[PDB]
């Protein structure tokens, strides 16, 4: 958005060279050079001026930006060289040629003019480093990499100016993640937390889309699957894959989940990214997108190998394990397999499963939970638990987990109240 | 003036992907040959090592 | 005059998109086949000599 409705602008921002080759602020090696560039008049007369003066070219893009005080003017030399590089990707290895017969890696040229003044100038300028880092031979490293992604992060953190400014810090972010070892070095700086907080404030679909394509970049390495888990992102992903039907959006979803999955060569990273996406319940709304009209197989063939794996993971969860994962995300709920008996029934005993995990987590919530809903709901979970397992019991009175329930017998919530009282029962009456 | 510039950068746009469903494929092809020229080398400088050894 | 240069931009965007999607998704490929490749060679010419 932002940057193409400047550029639309800032490409008729045509240029007195004269005088600032008047005024000395460019050598006349710039300005010639510049104004034989701004009369070649098509992408391939521009390919006839880098056959001739290519090495010329590099000095004039870097000198124009470096020695013109004026922001817009730089502006317009990094719309032209942007320009220059979307007509062709190969042409960054002029400017590393240049930056090589200055005895030079290319990056110090160009990373002080994320410091410019105007925003369009740094976001045009991390534009040009983005696609120098992207498609060059040469990569960037250590302080460079990571001042360069202390910026993106600092724009990301700009949250609507600053949302349509960041997709262009998106795109940049999109290319810079075309490279692994750039990949680690955003872990390293913890930048996916900015990519999943732009996701969790609800951005409109183009962000969706290059955020979403950002972390489909990230989960290309089993190392980086392993460890990106601790951004919580398969929820914000199953959020707009729900709320955001567009094809590219879909798609990069569909993409990313694949990444995540399929790239977890530790068997337990593969079964939780599975079933982390099946307790956003994933697989059902991948049968909804199966049924949606889409003419795309890098959605239809990416929809049935999620629906395929996350075919494993279902099992897993629609055991009694629904359960187990409402207790351990903490949603505990008046829900069906709290209601049913048969569960209790059945399973009662394992509330002392992984060294008594369940009943500490009851144990907790009925100790610090606010919410009377799971407070009565743990008070009946225990009054099913010692109904069902006699040993029970003994257990909550050796956690002493009665206390809660016999101080809950005169909490604020009369469903608490009966369901404590019900538990009482269910304890010390026969 | 604007829906017929507009339906230029469509009719670009649409080859500009079209050219991305074709661009990668040429290199899995050359990778092929590329995998040729790296084998030839190391098979000369094995064979020079050996014949040093010798 | 603006909106239109936007709406040009924007719809060869909608193919960019598209395209580094598509670029990028077909980069391992060809990486994983010279490599195949190269390693076989060069791990049976490394044990013939």
């Amino acid at each position: 958005n932002i940057i193409a409705a400047k550029a639309a602008e800032v490409r008729a921002n045509k240029v007195n060279w004269q005088s600032y080759l008047q005024g000395q602020m460019i050598s006349a090696e710039d300005c010639e050079f510049i104004q034989r560039f701004e009369m070649k008049r098509c992408s391939e007369e521009k390919q006839e001026m880098l056959q001739t003066e290519g090495s010329q070219c590099a000095k004039t893009f870097i000198n124009l930006m470096t020695h013109i005080s004026k922001e817009q003017t730089v502006q317009y030399i990094l719309t032209m060289v942007d320009d220059m590089l979307q007509e062709n990707h190969q042409r960054v290895s002029i400017f590393f040629d240049y930056a090589k017969r200055s005895k030079s890696t290319a990056w110090p040229y160009f990373l002080p003019m994320l410091n410019r003044q105007d925003p369009f100038t740094v976001h045009m300028a991390a534009r040009i480093i983005a696609k120098l880092a992207a498609w060059g031979k040469e990569l960037m490293e250590g302080s460079d990499l990571n001042y360069y992604f202390n910026w993106i992060k600092t724009q990301l953190s700009s949250q609507s100016d600053s949302s349509q400014y960041v997709q262009c810090v998106a795109g940049c972010l999109q290319l810079m993640l075309r490279v692994n070892e750039y990949r680690f070095a955003w872990v390293e700086a913890d930048g996916v937390n900015c990519i999943m907080g732009v996701l969790s404030n609800k951005c409109g679909f183009q962000l969706q889309y290059q955020m979403i394509f950002s972390i489909w970049l990230l989960a290309f390495s089993p190392q980086m699957c392993e460890h990106l888990r601790r951004y919580n992102i398969i929820p914000v992903l199953s959020d707009i894959l729900q709320e955001s039907v567009k094809e590219k959006v879909t798609r990069i979803i569909l993409a990313a989940f694949r990444n995540f999955l399929e790239k977890s060569t530790e068997r337990e990273t593969r079964q939780e990214y599975a079933l982390a996406m099946i307790q956003c319940k994933v697989l059902k709304q991948l049968e909804n997108l199966e049924q949606q009209k889409y003419d795309d197989e890098d959605i239809s063939e990416d929809i049935k190998f999620l629906l395929e794996k996350l075919g494993e993971s279902v099992q897993d969860l629609s055991s009694f394990d629904e359960y187990s994962s409402e207790l351990k995300s903490g949603r505990l709920e008046w829900s069906p397999v709290h209601k049913s008996e048969k569960f209790w029934r059945e399973n009662a005993v394992r509330l002392n499963e992984k060294n008594y995990e369940l009943l500490k987590i009851l144990t907790k919530l009925l100790e610090v939970s606010d919410d009377p809903q799971v407070l009565a709901v743990a008070a009946h979970d225990v009054g099913e638990y010692v109904r069902h397992y006699p040993r029970g019991k003994r257990v909550i009175e050796q956690l002493g987990g009665k206390q809660l329930v016999m101080n809950h017998m005169h909490h604020e919530d009369q469903q608490v109240r009966y369901n404590a009282l019900l538990a009482v029962q269910k304890l010390m009456v026969h | 003036q604007g829906i017929q510039q507009l339906l230029q950068a469509e009719k670009r746009a649409a080859e500009k992907v079209s050219e991305a469903r074709k661009r990668k494929n040429r290199r899995l092809k050359q990778a092929k040959e590329e995998a040729q020229a790296e084998i030839e080398q190391y098979r000369l400088q094995r064979e020079k090592e050996f014949k040093a050894k010798e | 005059q603006k909106q239109i240069k936007h709406m040009m931009a924007f719809i060869e965007q909608e193919a960019n998109e598209k395209a580094e999607e598509i670029d990028a998704k077909a980069e391992e490929e060809f990486n994983i086949e010279k490599g195949r490749l190269v390693q076989t060679q060069r791990l049976k010419i490394m044990e013939y000599y």
